[PDB]
């Protein structure tokens, strides 16, 4: 639901801070990294995929950080 | 079976992050924003001479 | 300023999706799950012969 | 918050349906596609990136559907 649409990039901003104010970003990171810690295997397999496909080293890096981003 | 979904109010907060809030009690309080004015000063004494 | 965050109850529903629920009123109702039993039928009559 | 980590892959799933059953998936899709409609430019630039990097064709497809998966 409203759980995701969280009106971010959008526009209009302003000179004054808005709401979660230097949190929700570091929130976003901390939670996804947490979930990484919980399910290491999926990291493993994914990384393997990175070493499989493309692999053009920089490519590997990219698609890897992707497969990190992939968890909802 | 049918189920009342339950209040999302907080989650709605989590959504409205990434937005400047505004207090509104009477008619408006509106803060933030910005504006552009141009200033013509002709019309000014030095305040004592 | 300090702000009460507001109830997340619904959002918590949105979280607990992807999970089987359970009704619990008195002590347990528990449903779902599964079990495996092994069956020894020896002494069974045909019910009449 | 609880807005994300919605206890999904996990395990233990039973014969009986669970909660949002047969919604939250098509929710997820509809959501993100909507946001795509709203911000077409980002789709454009991203796709361009796909045509830039790697680009042995299947690669392009992959890193592109990252664009889809970028962020709601």
């Amino acid at each position: 639901s409203v759980a995701l649409v969280p009106h971010v990039g959008m526009g209009l901003e302003t000179r004054t801070e808005t709401w979660m104010s230097s949190e929700g970003a570091w929130k976003h990171a901390q939670r996804i990294e947490t979930w990484i810690l919980r399910h290491p295997g999926f990291t493993i397999m994914a990384a393997i995929l990175a070493y499989t496909i493309g692999t053009t080293y920089f490519q590997r890096v990219l698609i890897f950080i992707l497969l990190t981003a992939v968890t909802p | 079976d049918v189920v009342v979904l339950g209040s999302q109010e907080g989650a709605m907060h989590t959504a409205l992050t990434g937005a400047t809030e505004i207090q509104m009690s009477s008619g408006n309080l509106l803060f933030t924003g910005h504006l552009k004015c141009r200033l013509r000063m002709d019309k000014l004494q030095l305040k004592g001479m």
